[PDB]
């Protein structure tokens, strides 16, 4: 199961930079 | 010493009485060249580059070019020798300076991989190298390849 | 015993750096002949070498044993070959640097480098300048910040200070004989200039090229298949395939950007596809099977960019056809842009970036062997100045003003005396310590200085 | 020799046709395009060999239930079975298929190389018959000039 | 083309002054003549 979840864990390393 | 073609009765007469001969009739000629050679040279580079100075820095005499006639005989032996360099010196003055190279030297210089690295190091300074600190590289390319070449030599 | 061992391991130190390229050609040899053989395997979860009437399975383990041998043998061989030239440049880059700019005295290094901040505990040892070919060094920068700054705070970090103490207290009437222990010079030894050293040759990239063909050459027991990774050293290795690598490698950056470009226009026929053009991708197989559509965003974009670019005719031939209404014209369009777009002028910039680079190397070229043609390199008078005399820039370049005369000159200079140089040869060298060369002839030469 | 062979068969006066190549300069402008590199052009030839082999081993290692070329159904044959066999059906369709190497295997649908099978063939598709002949066509273009 | 353009601007740079407009050749007859000249006697900056 990685076909879906490639780009999510791609964009949930962003999240420090939009917290910033 | 005699099939050579290359000493005459004279010359042969005289390396024959200057050898030992110590009622054995035997010459340890390593000693023998050791001790008539070693000097030999140095006293011979020392003419040589004196009389390249005299014919560099005062050409058209010909009372000179007689003199260099005959001494070109030793004076071929030292060719691969001798370097030239053209300084700087005093003020406004193009000095031209002699100095001796080494044959281990000029042995570790014509080796593939240090032609190579000059090449290298020509193409990219006259690619991407400046005009006001070309002799900057030019002389880190000079250290680092003595350095290589002493390297090479110990070994 | 320790210097029958001593005067052993130096002639195989010495051996193992007269023979570094040889075995790298070998090693390089053993890899091709290991995956040359590595042909000769079948599937039976078992993966076997049932191909040959043997002599093919035994020899694949001695050739892999013989391969990491040879491997360690060459990453030991670098060490004494190419590390001494590489901290003899880091030595001197960092000695010239506290000389003539004062970097750990008056111009502390910044965070962005690391070889700055790594360069600090090397200047404070006994043997700063182990390859530098001379030592007065440390003496040169007390003198110049002596009196500017602490005489004591310069030596305090640059070493020497308790030193220098008890060499100006031994100076006196005291004096001993130092003795020498055999199997005792680990006290001898200098632990953090060698540590430094250290840092240095783990920072050095053609070392940890060379620690990770070793890495894969181990691995290659484990797997008899990591072996097809050293094929990847005719590539980064040898530089018999530059000048057809170099045309990829040369622009790079503008194939990555046109790569990213591409995906960007991909993206936006995926969005308008998405949007307007529903019932047109039904990739079903044998009938009544709709799926790989575009009910997805993240599917329709994998779509597009997995078949449309490779399909080799657009997109519009994977596709249904479009003889439905509304849809006629406006899809035609689509495919028809998305082909001229996307495979017609998007990789003609892929192929004209490639075609390019080799014109630009060309040129590099042409122009270093016209540089060198007709001027010279040192003074850079011209070609017609010199062509006066029959056959004049030939020996100007040759006997005048040659760069392996210079280069042999600086030896000289360098490796003859202190004391005993001339007056021409102490005045270049007071000159080459100050490092301004005023005396290498700008635009004169002895042929412009006479008649 | 040939025209000697060509009365024992009628077929070797074919190969004097080579002679508009390899003797007449009429065909020289044409041909040192060509001519001109040539070691160049093998060193691409086996470094295209060399990438191909890379990704043979990778597909051998990798990707198993994907080279099923059966004809009819339930006929496996032409698989990665064998690392010469994979390799030659690589060297042999892959470079000539215009499309890489996803268009003639099966569908790469499957979990745990959804996205590992498509990074595989665009990769294979970009380095093999996208800069890998660019720089043969590079090659041929530059000579001309 | 756009290389050839690039090429020839570093060209005319690099042989000729912008304002006066004489020749290396002339100002490389005194040790780093032209690039003296450039930065010193006609620079743009400083006529700006
Ligand atoms: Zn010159
Ligand atoms: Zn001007």
């Amino acid at each position: 199961m990685t076909v879906k979840d490639m780009v999510l864990a791609f964009f949930s390393s962003y999240w420090s930079v939009f917290v910033t | 010493m005699e099939s050579h073609k290359h000493y005459t009765q004279s010359e042969t007469e005289f390396l024959l009485s200057c050898a030992e001969t110590d009622e054995n009739e035997t010459l340890d000629y390593e000693e023998f060249v050791k001790r008539f050679h070693e000097p030999a040279k140095d006293i011979g580079f020392n003419v040589a580059v004196l009389l390249t100075n005299l014919s560099e820095h005062m050409p058209n005499d010909t009372r000179l070019q007689t003199f260099l006639e005959l001494a070109e005989s030793v004076l071929n032996y030292f060719q691969p020798f001798l370097g030239r360099i053209e300084i700087m010196g005093s003020a406004k003055r193009i000095e031209r300076v002699y100095f001796e190279i080494s044959e281990s030297s000029r042995t570790q210089w014509e080796k593939p991989q240090v032609k190579e690295s000059k090449r290298q190091f020509i193409f990219d300074v006259v690619n991407e190298g400046g005009e006001k600190e070309k002799m900057e590289l030019f002389v880190n390319f000079c250290e680092d390849t003595i350095f290589e070449m002493q390297l090479a030599a110990q070994i | 015993f320790w210097k029958k061992i001593i005067a052993y391991q130096q002639k195989l130190l010495n051996y193992f750096a007269r023979n570094f390229y040889n075995m790298r050609m070998l090693a390089l040899f053993v890899a091709f002949a290991i995956n040359f053989i590595l042909l000769f395997y079948k599937v039976s979860v078992h993966y076997v070498l049932e191909e040959s009437s043997g002599y093919m399975e035994p020899t694949l383990r001695i050739l892999a044993i013989l391969h990491t041998i040879i491997s360690f043998f060459c990453i030991i061989g670098y060490y004494c070959l190419k590390v001494p030239l590489v901290i003899f440049k880091r030595e001197k880059e960092v000695a010239r640097k506290l000389e003539f700019d004062g970097l750990y005295i008056t111009e502390q290094p910044s965070e962005d480098d690391i070889k700055g901040q790594w360069d600090r505990l090397v200047i404070n040892t006994q043997s700063f300048p182990n390859n530098y070919w001379d030592k007065f060094v440390k003496r040169k920068v007390m003198d110049k910040y002596g009196e500017f700054y602490g005489r004591d705070r310069i030596s305090e970090l640059l070493g020497m200070d308790k030193a220098a103490l008890d060499f100006s207290d031994a100076r006196e009437k005291k004096k001993p004989k130092k003795d020498s222990s055999l199997s005792a010079v680990l006290n001898s030894i200098d632990v953090k200039y060698q540590m430094w050293k250290l840092g240095v040759v783990f920072t050095d990239n053609s070392f940890l090229y060379l620690a990770w063909y070793m890495t894969m050459s181990v691995l290659g027991h484990y797997n008899n298949f990591f072996f097809a990774a050293h094929l990847l050293d005719i590539a980064m290795g040898f530089k018999t395939l530059r000048t057809i690598l170099s045309s990829v490698t040369h622009n790079g950056k503008q194939l990555v950007l046109t790569v990213g470009l591409l995906a960007v226009v991909v993206y936006l026929y995926t969005v308008v596809a998405f949007n307007f053009f529903r019932k047109f991708y039904n990739k079903s197989e044998d009938g009544d099977t709709p799926d790989m559509k575009c009910d997805d965003m993240l599917t329709c974009y994998m779509f597009h960019m997995y078949v449309g670019v490779r399909a080799g005719g657009g997109i519009g031939d994977e596709i249904e056809d479009p003889a439905g209404d509304e849809y006629e014209i406006y899809r035609i369009i689509f495919d028809i842009t998305f082909f001229f777009f996307v495979i017609v002028i998007l990789l003609a910039i892929i192929q004209g970036l490639i075609i390019d680079a080799f014109g630009e190397l060309r040129d590099q070229q042409e122009q270093v062997k016209e540089d060198m043609e007709t001027k010279c390199f040192i003074c850079g008078i011209g070609n017609d100045y010199f062509d006066t005399v029959p056959h004049g820039f030939e020996t100007h370049t040759l006997q005048e003003h040659n760069l392996a005369n210079y280069l042999f000159f600086l030896m000289y200079l360098i490796n003859k005396d202190e004391t005993e140089h001339t007056g021409q040869e102490s005045y270049v060298w007071k000159m080459y310590q100050e490092r301004c060369w005023e005396f290498f002839p700008a635009g004169d030469c002895f042929r412009k200085q006479y008649e």
